[PDB]
RNA sequence: CCAGGGCUACACACGUGCUACAAUGGCGCAUACAAAGAGAAGCGACCUCGCGAGAGCAAGCGGACCUCAUAAAGUGCGUCGUAGUCCGGAUUGGAGUCUGCAACUCGACUCCAUGAAGUCGGAAUCGCUAGUAAUCGUGGAUCAGAAUGCCACGGUGAAUAC
RNA sequence: UCCUCCUAAAGAGUAACGGAGGAGCACGAAGGUUGGCUAAUCCUGGUCGGACAUCAGGAGGUUAGUGCAAUGGCAUAAGCC
RNA sequence: CGCGGGGUGGAGCAGCCUGGUAGCUCGUCGGGCUCAUAACCCGAAGGUCGUCGGUUCAAAUCCGGCCCCCGCAACCA
């Protein structure tokens, strides 16, 4: 890297609310707080949310009872 | 750096037994990660491209290289040797750090995120993807950006097949639908 | 200038009696422009009534390739 | 903060704040803060981060944002693909719940233009 | 969202469809009972709802159950 | 005579009205003050369930006695800070409620969601001189159901007529 | 009047109211130099972005470019920084 | 044949001379005005710039071809 032409690249602490206190470089500002985490993100539980679709007969069985 | 080591360890070995690879060199490996933003709005505002520079710089940590046009086209109302976008061809450990700083946080931060394409590949394994807005990266004030200036990043692979490249990405887990 | 009540003739019905019943909204298929020739085995479209497709023709056959149970025959009435 | 998507303003009473998330009207809002045991009177900034987290902890239940969009948008596609009457209306960008198409209904059919 | 209790359809169409069930695969049905809603055994059938003046086939399939029959029989021919 | 459809169709045009465009305002909270009606396959308390629309229960009342039904603007405090914004409520989805054989075409209402145009309307044009206009709410007929329509009631309440 | 090719008969030259096209300038950098680089056009993927911006890879290979018309030449570049 | 000029909204004309946005007039349509039409008033749309090819990053425009209209010439004879 050439001298003085890049922002103050610097370590910061990614203090997520999920517990993952991953401290890594960046160049943000002071430090950093995140809601989730890559470790805690439902791209691995949002799957189940995606699955359940269709099945008219069933909800129909609710609107039934006879 | 960190997951780079992760690569040096698990990823390497895992792949050696994956694609029943022979020599360690036979393993594909990330090479150069490029960020690009074809702003294309600078044609009317030269003060705007700089804003884009501040963007990548914020996400890259290094001055982005601006891109001049390669050919004039009226359909996009531009001429030869004309500024039109900002890019960043970061490599080495820096690239690695950008990577961890990436997938571990920004990617999960994608609004309306579900998964990610498993399709997109150059025919050589080299990957491509497009972010939709600059805010997904923490360092951006969010509130201070005068405009949503999404972009797209590409990850070069020394992989030859699109497949072997994907497995390399799967090593780092790294989303995907 | 010599240019249809026939658009109301199918409405006059009797042009078809599918699988043992008439009336059924149907129409000519642009592919096998049927006429009271070699039968007709009308396809059942999800909308716009029946798609009479003469009898035996690729499209009439490809619908077999899809979900054929939708397809049924028809005499001609008059 | 960064709640779900980004209903993230401030100096906006928490309830009114959370209304801005897609898929959440005031009803759900109060249902949230109350269930999270907070205070609709508060301004998000003054609200402890140790609470805002409990707000995500709160909003997890109600189907929301992008997921909601995907569901409902899928429900509509479910209809136009269904070929059902209403599906046909959506296909025509005209009023669904039986109205006077002959007059107003301009909302559905788009602004007066032709 | 009507008649909370007793999903509704009628005997003439009901019974007739039942006869169509046990008798296996079936030919088109002549129903004017546009109001009637679809039921389990109605699935896969080629019942024809009488439309504004003449029948139109409604090949009921899975998804098309909760709805009333006429809902698949547009009455107003249009531009 | 019967079923179903149709009178609810929609590229557009006009009349007539409702609701808003907000701060003399929206919103939560507290609370004050009418008239005029209607009602017996009709009004149906209180009570219980339901967030609610309503539902089960069952008094009373064919009537200054019972009910429909606590009027609303207003008043107090609090909040909202001039934003398409806590304005606006259309549109749409989901879930329901009730009537009536029946709610798809094509009913009304509730809830959850959504949250459009609109930031006072070009030319033009109307009503109105008093308890009128303006603004608020109530009832009645029609009616199973089904109004912003209409008919009626009271509250609040001006300006200007040289 | 001047330049490019064809006519022109493989040296030069070579006419017609023969055939086709240009010039009457440009630039202090587009000049000198050392250093460095090399295209076009496409196929694939990629936010806005579409036939056509920018980016990444692949085929390809000078079909590119060369201040301006043609011609010969040009990567050791003369071409691009 | 020769020379010269021109071809743009429904009509008629600018802008083409200087390449990067096609403007004015009448007409048309919508509303208003009036008992009704006109006149008047308010608001709007609308033009592959003859065609074919070419040049350029870009063609109504710059170049050539063709078609059409029109002006001059069409001499000594």
């Amino acid at each position: 890297m050439k001298k003085d032409i890049h922002p103050k690249y610097e370590e910061i602490t990614a203090s997520c609310s999920c517990g993952n206190v991953m401290k890594i470089r960046s160049t943000v500002g002071h430090d950093l707080n995140l809601d989730v985490c890559s470790k805690c993100h439902p791209f691995f539980t949002g799957k189940q949310r995606d699955v359940a679709t269709g099945g008219r007969v069933d909800r129909f069985n609710k609107r039934f009872n006879i | 750096a960190k997951l780079h080591d992760y690569y040096k360890d698990e990823v390497v070995k895992k792949l050696m037994t994956e694609f029943n690879y022979n020599s360690v060199m036979q393993v594909p490996r990330v090479e150069k990660i490029t960020l690009n933003m074809g702003v294309g709005e600078a044609i009317a505002d030269k003060k705007l491209l700089d804003n884009a520079a501040a963007d990548l710089a914020a996400i890259s940590g290094q001055k982005p290289l601006i891109t001049k046009a390669r050919k004039s086209v009226a359909g996009f109302k531009i001429r030869q040797g004309y500024p039109i976008g900002c890019k960043v061809t970061l490599r080495g450990e820096r690239m690695w750090e950008f990577f961890e700083r990436l997938i571990t946080i920004a990617v999960p931060r994608i609004r309306d995120f579900r998964g990610l394409s498993a399709k997109s590949f150059d025919g050589r394994g080299n990957y491509s993807m497009g972010v939709r807005e600059q805010i997904i990266f923490p360092e951006i004030d969010y509130d201070k950006v005068d405009r949503v200036r999404g972009l797209d990043i590409t990850i070069t692979t020394t992989a030859k097949s699109d497949e072997e490249g994907r497995a390399l990405l799967a090593a780092f887990d790294f989303p995907f639908r | 200038q010599l240019q249809y009540t026939p658009q109301n003739r199918s409405k006059d019905n009797g042009r078809v009696v599918v699988e043992g019943v008439g009336n059924l909204m149907h129409h000519i298929a642009r592919c096998c422009q049927p006429i009271p020739g070699d039968e007709i085995v009308g396809f059942i479209t999800q909308g716009r009534g029946i798609s009479v497709h003469r009898a035996d023709c690729e499209q009439l056959a490809e619908l077999r390739s899809h979900a054929p149970e939708r397809i049924v025959d028809a005499v001609w009435g008059e | 903060a960064r709640i779900a998507g980004i209903n993230i303003p401030d100096h906006k009473h928490a309830v009114i704040a959370l209304t801005s998330i897609y898929g959440v009207g005031k009803t759900r809002s109060k249902a949230i803060l109350a269930a999270a045991g907070i205070a609709e009177d508060v301004k998000i900034s003054e609200l402890s981060e140790g609470q805002i987290d409990t707000l995500r902890d709160e909003v997890a239940k109600f189907v929301v944002e992008g997921d909601l969009r995907r569901e409902i948008s899928m429900s509509i596609k479910r209809l136009m693909d269904l070929g059902c009457y209403r599906g046909l209306r959506h296909r025509r960008g005209l009023p669904v719940r039986g109205q006077r198409t002959k007059t107003n209904a301009r909302t559905r059919k788009g602004p007066r233009k032709p | 969202r009507s008649l909370k209790k007793g999903p509704f359809i009628d005997l003439h169409l009901l019974k007739k469809v039942e006869k169509a069930v046990e008798s296996g695969d079936k030919k088109p049905l002549r129903t004017w009972s546009r109001r009637s809603t679809i039921f389990p055994n109605m699935i896969g059938l080629t019942i024809a709802v009488h439309n504004g003046r003449q029948h139109v086939p409604v090949f009921v399939t899975d998804e098309m159950v909760g709805h009333k029959l006429g809902e698949f029989a547009p009455t107003r021919t249009y531009r």
